């Protein structure tokens, strides 16, 4: 989750999101190199009574400042596309959990072995236990075994939603009659929070997502208690 | 006379003046919505107590500001005034069809305002994606009225695009090559061509949406074998070219302003600036699905769409560096317009860079539908499109009106406007990384400080808008008439005096073939 | 291809007039021979109430708002099967 | 007094009556779809016809009678009309995209196959082949009308232009027939949707074209067109090839391949 | 397959379209449909600029392929010069339309 | 039929200072007022209609 | 650019007025609505 | 014919600078008010 | 006979993010199998894999609906 006065990305919970942090660092570093440079050359251009209003040859400098940006772009593209093709992969996962968007809640379906399905609604604000976070807590969390490659299949039963967990670097749009797949791999236990990321109507702000990542042992027992 | 002059105009100048009044008005509508967005978000809790209304206000805000403020002022307003004057044409190719381009917009606008009045309004976001936008989650006439509002604006812009092209292609001096027309005209011809190819697919897209909602087609409804994704492809096929349509006339005006206020006879690298605007125009048509990086298209398609989006940086860069090069060794006049132009150059670049961050389908996973995307586009639109509009306006106001603005007041107006937009939009960068979604009427407590600061910024920008009005008033109140204008040798538009006569180039320019 | 003919000599309308009566219309009449001779009310299809056809997400703005605009009772059933 | 060859146009109300009629028609459709009433749509369609009439009336008045259509003004109208056809090409391109989108990747709901489980499609070698031969034939017959007009042959210009309109009208009845006789509807999922929205917009263009030609016919009856100046006829011939050509793609894409 | 009945521009052309068509025969351009051919633009051989008042906006493409046109008003009287390359232009006023 | 273009030419080129949309007699005036009347009628009626649809009915 | 003097000069006091009127025309009607929200939310 | 020059090529009189302020104030005024009154309108239906 | 199921394995036929069709295919392959065995003296035992994979990937509401339609006879798939 986000803390007060946060500037950057949520602390990474998965190796994908680690790679995005480092990649974001790479890219933002270049973005600083260039925004600084333009600012400097503007102030350079505007601070000298020296004039030269006659014509200037165009076809010479225009090489420097077409080629350099293209070499700079490849320096961005390569790492970017590596991380993309990594996000797909032959992953071969232990477990497959479906999520279904509704106006306005998520339902989860663990159907590998038994027909385990539950609704996961936002705790209202008036009903919060002391220390429980406004707009983020759910009645029934998504319990998942840690350090396991899980398959998430996202869909909707009404309109577009979008299943996001920044902490894990997951955003997959929920589309009716479509089964979108994303893989999940929490490197640690914990609670890890997300919110609908497509405008689904009146209550788009208020259908959040909580991952409770415990170990396999405690997952098995939870599954059987939710049937 | 009032009627024959102002309802039946066949005069590019008068029609231009009509467009400027439309945009200025619509602009106030657009602005008030923008404050209603930030008042709701300015503290934790729900202010309107009805989130469906918040979604309507957001949706209206983007339609108004895109189609009824930025597009009319730049293409309708500056375009009709200047294009004919800059190429020594007595009017536009179709002076009467041109009047219909203008008169379609009031009704177009009425229909949008109407959509928010009836039922619970179109709380869809300006993308209008089904099924939310469909006849089940948005039953009633709100969305249908939004669709028609768009149809009318669409036809209007298509008819104007035909006019600008035809005018620019066919009504130059016979001696005059295309490679001899100023950069602003180029910019409008390439914007005209974008409108021509893009707006017809929008019309197709939102018709198929109309018929889903009213004629029991299933273009987009999986029940009959439809696909919500078909719509996003069609929408965004137009959608991306539209963002370029919105900035391209801005590049024209800056090119002109930066050149004029440097006391150059011409912008650095003129053929480069053409090549760049044709390049942007062209790459703008092959990049659209960077808007669809989370819908579950192939990793290969996502790789392509990433790699293709990145190349736009090259041509766009040529322009940034050509402007800085135009400044080089200038006799700089620190006019208000020049500050607007310099403000743009830097603030557009920042906005252009956050766009390059978003280009990565890997990172766009974590950034899509967050305030990073809002931050990116408010930089290139509120500090890009709007800074070019302001610059253009203060620079050419005396050509239109025959009166001068108070430079000191205009300089104050820039300084207030510059602080506001930056305190408003910069922090939203953090909101994005920190994972605050778009289209939220309320936020986890953590997000409070930046929303509080962002919203205060909005109120500053408003004191700038209210002042600009007064400034326009003071110029008309005081009536200081233009005598003299520098650099008419290389700015034909000024050459007929301020303001120019009803009919200019009764007798065309004399230009030698040599 | 070139098609298997000639002219290009004295380009009259005469040539296009010759192509209109000499190929264009005869072709129309052959396709008309073929067409008004294959025609014969396709023994109508059988009604299975599939959920991906006879869609009704909002009543049409005419009739009972359940009949399409060129409704042929003989080949187009309503969502509840064929009429009298 | 002007010493350019461009047309400064008389203050005209028709741009306004055009915009207002555009409001009445959109408001009318809304009133019709949502609050079952045509009154407005009725009003809208009238002010639109009236506007279109008087607007194009003034253009003929301006050109045939006042002679403002110099070689320069003429050029402009060519560009204008090509640019206009181009916007239509992109407009149809939406409906082809939609068809190709759905036909190349049929969903589970359709039986994961094209054409969908339960659609008894039309045969392309029956009337659709007729429709094609009729429009292709009208492409020859108009081309003959055009050559007759430049060789200064009145009788044959008209004769050839009549055949054209007749073939164009023939098409329209055949299509109206096919529509009625078709065992599927616009309501029959994405097949119905892609089929009737596309062919329907194309059919709508065939009527605008037939109308345009009929306008050029009566103009010719009254001797408006010269041997060497007849832009209204040129544009109509251009627009007729557009309509003919859009038909071929519909025939090859929707009727043949997607069957 | 031969017979008349279609008017010619010669017969039926009218107004400004007619007058352009008549001027074009006599090799004239009273409506500036054609780029005028430059003289050497010396003081003795100045570019004759027809006008129908006592001033006309002259545009000068001083050197070929130059993207920027130099514009200035040419007034009746002693031949004025391009401010940029100094080629000469002189207003030969009037008639053009009787 | 008879070519009468050159007659229509001389009516429409007459220097009587009417705009082109009125230059062809009183019929133009009539047709032009019918158009404008219907437009402004329908536009008034449509705003009214819009007034009705902006408030709800049970 | 150079102009002739103001044909109808706007005095410092005339500007205080115009600015005040201008500022108030955006604020009062907005403020009236914004101020009375509680009584719309619960009608 | 139509009048030309400063304060004449516009659909509004700038003859009186206070009538002008009155005009300008209703124009931008009504524009900036509209959304507030729409929002109200939507709150008061329900 | 080649069991120990945890979840559906990766499938080279359905390699992208869209698995709509992987659900679809494995559902038919099942009810196609299941029909072929019962109606020609055999056992449904061999069709088990296809049921596991469709149960894993397919939303309950999708299977629920398709089952209701096979019953109704309005199932658009060739079984
Ligand atoms: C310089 C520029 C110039 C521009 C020029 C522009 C002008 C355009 C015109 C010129 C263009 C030329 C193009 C080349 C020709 C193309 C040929 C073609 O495709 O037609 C095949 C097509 C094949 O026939 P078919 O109907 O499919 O037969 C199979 C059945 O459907 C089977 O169905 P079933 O199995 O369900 O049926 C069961 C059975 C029931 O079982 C029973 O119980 C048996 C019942 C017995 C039925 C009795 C039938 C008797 C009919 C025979 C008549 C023969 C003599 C008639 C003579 C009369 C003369 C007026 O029914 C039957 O018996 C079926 C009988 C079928 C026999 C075929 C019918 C005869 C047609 C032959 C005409 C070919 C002429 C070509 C054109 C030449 C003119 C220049 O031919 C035609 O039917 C007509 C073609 C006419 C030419 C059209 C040209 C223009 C339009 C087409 C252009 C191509 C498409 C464009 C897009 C492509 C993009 C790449
Ligand atoms: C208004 C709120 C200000 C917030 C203050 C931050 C508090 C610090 C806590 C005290 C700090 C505590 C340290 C905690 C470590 C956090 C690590 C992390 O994960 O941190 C992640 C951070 C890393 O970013 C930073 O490292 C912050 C950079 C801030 C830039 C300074 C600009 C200040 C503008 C002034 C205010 C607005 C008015 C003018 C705006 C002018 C526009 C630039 O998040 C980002 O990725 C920011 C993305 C910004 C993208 C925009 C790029 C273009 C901007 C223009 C550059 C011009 C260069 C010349 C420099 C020229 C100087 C102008
Ligand atoms: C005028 C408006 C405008 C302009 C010009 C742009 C320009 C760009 N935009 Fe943006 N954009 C929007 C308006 C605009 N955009 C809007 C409104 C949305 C949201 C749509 C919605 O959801 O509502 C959006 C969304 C958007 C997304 C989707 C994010 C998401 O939904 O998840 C992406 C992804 O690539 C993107 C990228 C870019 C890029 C690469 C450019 C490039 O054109 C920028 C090029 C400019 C520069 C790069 C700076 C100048 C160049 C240099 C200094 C050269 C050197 C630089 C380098 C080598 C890096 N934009
Ligand atoms: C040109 C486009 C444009 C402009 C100018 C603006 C202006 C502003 N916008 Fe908007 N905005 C969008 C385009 C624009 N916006 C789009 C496309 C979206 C996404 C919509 C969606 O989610 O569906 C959006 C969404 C959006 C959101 C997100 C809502 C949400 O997702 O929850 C927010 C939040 O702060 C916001 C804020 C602002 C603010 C504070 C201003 C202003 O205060 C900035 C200051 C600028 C001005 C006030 C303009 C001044 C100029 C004039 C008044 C014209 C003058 C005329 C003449 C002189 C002739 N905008
Ligand atoms: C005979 C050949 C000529 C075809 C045209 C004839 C009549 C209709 C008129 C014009 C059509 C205009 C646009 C296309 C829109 C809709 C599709 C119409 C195609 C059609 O005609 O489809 C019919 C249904 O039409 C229906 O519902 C009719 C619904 C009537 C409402 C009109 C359409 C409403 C949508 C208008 C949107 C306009 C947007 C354009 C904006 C301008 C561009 C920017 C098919 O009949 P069916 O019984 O379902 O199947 C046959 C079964 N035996
Ligand atoms: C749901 C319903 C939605 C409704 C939306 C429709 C909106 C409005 C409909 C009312 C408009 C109809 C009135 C006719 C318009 C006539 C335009 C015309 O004919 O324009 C001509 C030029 O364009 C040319 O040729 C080339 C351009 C010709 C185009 C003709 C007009 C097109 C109108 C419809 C465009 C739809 C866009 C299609 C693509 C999506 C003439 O231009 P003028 O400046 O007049 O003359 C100048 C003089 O030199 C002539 O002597
Ligand atoms: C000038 C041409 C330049 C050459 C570039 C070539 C590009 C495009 C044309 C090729 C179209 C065939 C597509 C072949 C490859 C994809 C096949 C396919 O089937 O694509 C389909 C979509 O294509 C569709 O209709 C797509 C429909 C077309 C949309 C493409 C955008 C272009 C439109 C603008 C053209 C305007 C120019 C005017 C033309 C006269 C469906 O998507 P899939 O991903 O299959 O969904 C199922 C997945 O689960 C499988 O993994
Ligand atoms: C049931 C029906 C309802 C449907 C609504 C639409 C209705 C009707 C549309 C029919 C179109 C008829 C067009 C009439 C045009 C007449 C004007 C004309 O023909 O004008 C000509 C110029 O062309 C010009 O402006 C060019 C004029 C441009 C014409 C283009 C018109 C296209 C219409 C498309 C509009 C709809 C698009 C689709 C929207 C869904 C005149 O110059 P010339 O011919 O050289 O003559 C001069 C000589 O006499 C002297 O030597
Ligand atoms: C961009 C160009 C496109 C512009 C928009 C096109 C306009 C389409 C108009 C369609 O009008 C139809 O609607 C009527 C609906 O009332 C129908 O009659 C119906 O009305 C009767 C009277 O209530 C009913 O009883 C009957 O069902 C009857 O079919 C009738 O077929 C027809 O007039
Ligand atoms: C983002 C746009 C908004 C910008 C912020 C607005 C700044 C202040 C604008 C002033 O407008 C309000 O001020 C009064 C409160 O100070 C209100 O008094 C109301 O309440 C008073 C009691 O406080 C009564 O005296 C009055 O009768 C009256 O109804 C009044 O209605 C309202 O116009
Ligand atoms: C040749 C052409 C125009 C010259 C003219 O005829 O006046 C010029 C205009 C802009 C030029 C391009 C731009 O300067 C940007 C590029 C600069 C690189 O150094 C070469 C390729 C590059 C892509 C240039 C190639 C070529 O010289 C262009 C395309
Ligand atoms: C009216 C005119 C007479 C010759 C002339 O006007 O100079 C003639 C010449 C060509 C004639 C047309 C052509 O012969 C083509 C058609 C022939 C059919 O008899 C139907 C009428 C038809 C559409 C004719 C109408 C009319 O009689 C036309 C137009
Ligand atoms: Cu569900 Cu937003
Ligand atoms: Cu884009
Ligand atoms: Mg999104
Ligand atoms: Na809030
Ligand atoms: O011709
Ligand atoms: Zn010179």
């Amino acid at each position: 989750m986000a803390y007060p006065m946060q500037l950057g990305f949520q602390d990474a919970t998965s190796p994908i999101m680690e790679e995005l942090l480092h990649f974001h660092d790479h890219t933002l570093m270049i973005v600083f190199l260039i925004s600084s440079l333009v600012l400097y050359i503007i102030s350079l251009m505007l601070t000298t009574k020296l004039t030269h209003t006659s014509t200037m040859d165009a076809q010479e400098v225009e090489t420097i400042w077409t080629i350099l940006p293209a070499i700079i772009l490849i320096l961005i593209a390569l790492p970017s596309l590596r991380i993309l093709y990594m996000m797909d992969e032959i992953n071969n996962p232990s477990l497959t959990v479906k999520t279904m968007g509704h106006q306005w809640y998520w339902s989860y379906e663990y159907t590998d072995y038994e027909d385990l399905s539950f609704d996961s609604y936002m705790i209202p604000t008036s009903e919060l236990k002391p220390g429980e976070l406004r707009l983020l807590e759910v009645d029934n969390r998504v319990v998942l075994p840690m350090e396991m490659t899980i398959r998430m299949l996202v869909s909707s039963e009404d309109v577009l939603h979008s299943w996001a967990v920044p902490s894990l670097g997951l955003k997959t749009d929920a589309i009716p009659g479509r089964l979108n797949q994303t893989t999940l791999m929490s490197s640690r236990p914990g609670l890890y929070y997300g919110q609908c990321s497509e405008i689904c109507g009146s209550n788009h702000s208020f259908m959040p997502i909580v991952l409770e990542l415990v170990p396999l042992k405690y997952f098995e027992k939870w599954s059987a208690s939710m049937l | 006379m009032f009627i024959n002059r102002w309802l039946f105009s066949t005069n590019h100048k008068d029609i231009g003046t009509l467009y400027l009044l439309f945009g200025a008005w619509a602009g106030m509508v657009g602005t008030a919505l923008s404050l209603l967005i930030r008042a709701e978000l300015g503290q934790p809790g729900t202010l309107l107590g009805d989130d469906q209304i918040y979604n309507v206000v957001v949706t209206a805000h983007a339609f108004v500001m895109i189609f009824f403020m930025v597009m009319p002022i730049m293409i309708g307003g500056f375009g009709n005034w200047l294009v004919p004057l800059m190429i020594g044409a007595p009017d536009m190719a179709f002076p009467r069809m041109n009047n219909m381009s203008f008169w379609l917009l009031p009704p177009s606008f009425l229909l949008l305002l109407a959509s928010s009045m009836v039922e619970a309004g179109a709380g869809t976001g300006w993308t209008v994606y089904p099924p939310l936008a469909g006849n089940l989650a948005h039953a009633g006439a709100s969305v249908d009225l939004t669709i028609f509002s768009l149809h009318l604006a669409g036809v209007s812009s298509i008819l104007g695009a035909i006019n600008f092209i035809t005018t620019i292609i066919n009504m130059k001096p016979p001696a005059m090559s295309q490679y001899q027309t100023p950069l602003f005209v180029w910019s409008v011809m390439i914007t005209a061509v974008l409108l021509l190819l893009s707006l017809p697919v929008l019309a197709a897209g939102i018709t198929m949406l109309l018929t889903d909602r009213n004629l029991n087609t299933t273009f987009f409804d999986p029940a009959g074998g439809g696909d919500p994704i078909l719509y996003q492809h069609l929408f965004w096929f137009f959608g991306h070219p539209e963002v370029y349509i919105l900035i391209l006339p801005g590049f024209g005006m800056i090119s002109h302003i930066v050149t004029y206020y440097s006391g150059k006879k011409e912008p650095f690298g003129y053929m480069g600036m053409v090549w760049a605007m044709m390049s942007i125009g062209f790459l703008g048509f092959i990049v659209w699905a960077h808007h669809m990086f989370t819908v579950g298209m192939d990793v290969d398609t996502r790789a392509y769409f990433t790699s293709a989006t990145m190349i736009i940086a090259i041509p766009t860069g040529v322009k940034v560096f050509s402007w800085l090069a135009t400044l080089h060794g200038g006799n700089i006049k620190w006019s208000p317009a020049m500050m607007w132009a310099l403000g743009f150059i830097f603030l557009f670049t920042v906005g252009g860079l956050t766009g390059i961050v978003l280009a990565n389908s890997s990172l766009d996973i974590v950034l899509h539908d967050t305030y990073y995307v809002v931050a990116h586009f408010h930089y290139v639109l509120s500090m890009g499109a709007v800074f070019a509009i302001m610059g253009g306006f203060v620079h050419w106001f005396p050509l239109f009106s025959g009166y001068t603005l108070n430079d000191t007041w205009a300089k104050i107006h820039f300084a207030i406007m510059f602080v506001g937009v930056n305190m408003t939009f910069f922090p939203q960068h953090f909101l994005g990384l920190s994972g605050m979604p778009r289209r939220y009427s309320d936020y986890p407590d953590a997000y409070t400080m930046w929303n509080t600061i962002s919203s205060m910024g909005s109120f500053i920008s408003l004191t700038a808008v209210m002042l600009m009005v007064f400034i326009i008033w003071e110029a008309f109140a005081s009536k200081r008439e233009v005598l003299t204008v520098d650099l008419t040798t290389t700015n034909l538009e000024w050459l007929n005096g301020c303001p120019p006569p009803y009919h200019t180039f009764e007798e065309p320019t004399y230009v030698n073939l040599k | 291809a070139s098609a298997a003919k000639g002219d290009h000599g004295g380009t009259g309308a005469r040539t296009w007039r010759f192509l209109t009566f000499g190929l264009a219309l005869p072709s129309v009449a052959l396709c008309t021979l073929n067409s008004w001779l294959h025609s014969g009310h396709r023994e109508r299809p059988a009604f299975i109430p599939y959920h991906h056809l006879r869609i009704r997400t909002k009543p049409f703005s005419w009739g009972d708002g359940n009949h399409t605009f060129f409704h042929n009772p003989r080949v187009n059933p309503l969502p509840t099967g064929y009429e009298k | 007094h002007q010493t350019h060859a461009y047309h400064m146009v008389n203050p005209s109300p028709w741009p306004l009556t055009g915009a207002l009629s555009a409001l009445l028609m959109t408001s009318g459709l809304t009133m019709w779809f949502h609050f079952n009433s045509m009154t407005l749509l009725m009003i809208g369609l009238t002010t639109n016809m009236l506007t279109m009439y008087q607007w194009w009336r003034d253009v003929i008045r301006e050109s045939t009678f006042q002679g403002h259509h110099t070689p320069a003004v003429q050029k402009g109208l060519r560009y204008g009309m090509i640019l206009f056809i181009i916007s239509e090409v992109l407009f149809f391109t939406g409906f082809f995209w939609a068809f190709y989108h759905s036909s190349l990747a049929p969903t589970p709901e359709l039986g994961g196959c094209w054409p969908p489980t339960g659609i008894h499609p039309l045969n392309p070698l029956e009337v659709p082949l007729l429709n094609t031969s009729v429009l292709l034939a009208s492409g020859v017959s108009i081309t003959w009308a055009h050559h007759s007009l430049m060789e200064g042959d009145r009788k044959h210009m008209l004769q050839a232009l009549f055949i054209t309109i007749t073939l164009g009208v023939y098409f329209t009845l055949l299509q109206a027939s096919e529509y009625y006789e078709a065992p599927f509807t616009i309501s029959d999922g994405v097949y119905g949707s892609t089929f009737f929205v596309a062919t329907g917009f194309h059919g709508l263009h065939v009527i605008i074209g037939s109308t345009f030609l009929i306008v050029c016919f009566f103009r010719q009856l009254k001797f408006h067109f010269t041997s060497n100046h007849h832009f209204g006829f040129e544009a109509a011939a251009w627009y007729w090839h557009f309509v003919d050509v859009v038909w071929l793609f519909l025939y090859v894409s929707i009727y043949w391949w997607g069957s | 397959a031969s017979g008349g009945g279609v008017p010619t521009d010669e017969e039926q052309a009218t107004g400004l379209e007619r007058e352009v068509m008549l001027a074009a025969r006599k090799g004239q351009d009273p409506y500036n449909i054609l780029a005028p051919k430059a003289t050497s633009g010396t003081k003795e051989d100045p570019n004759l600029v027809p006008s129908i008042t006592n001033k006309r906006i002259v545009g000068c493409i001083c050197e070929e392929d130059n993207s920027t046109v130099i514009w200035f008003w040419l007034h009746k009287g002693e031949a004025q010069r391009c401010p940029s390359c100094g080629t000469h232009y002189k207003l030969v006023p009037h008639q053009l339309a009787h | 039929f008879e070519n009468r273009v050159a007659e229509k030419q001389k009516l429409f080129q007459e220097d009587n200072g009417l705009p082109v949309h009125l230059k062809g007699g009183a019929t133009d005036n009539i047709l032009y007022r019918v158009t404008m009347t219907l437009c402004l009628g329908g536009t008034l009626y449509s705003l009214y209609c819009l007034g009705w649809a902006s408030f709800p009915h049970k | 650019i150079t102009a002739k003097p103001a044909k109808t000069p706007t005095s410092p006091k005339e500007q205080a007025i115009g600015l005040s009127v201008t500022f108030l025309s955006f604020l009062l009607p907005a403020g009236w609505v914004l101020y009375h929200l509680d009584n719309y939310k619960k009608s | 014919h139509y009048e030309e020059g400063p304060g004449k090529n516009i659909p509004f009189s700038v003859e009186n600078k206070w009538r002008l302020l009155a005009m300008m104030t209703l124009f931008f005024g009504s524009g900036f008010a509209a959304p507030f009154f729409i929002v109200r309108h939507q709150l008061l239906k329900k | 006979k080649i069991k120990n199921y945890q979840t559906a394995p990766f499938d080279s036929r359905f390699p992208n993010q869209n698995q709509t069709r992987n659900c679809w295919q494995n559902y038919l392959d099942f009810h196609r199998c299941e029909k072929a065995m019962t109606a020609k003296g055999g056992d449904v035992s061999v069709c088990e894999w296809y049921r596991r994979v469709y149960k894993s990937l397919c939303p309950i509401s999708w299977v629920s609906t398709w089952d209701d339609r096979r019953a109704e006879g309005t199932f658009p798939g060739k079984i």
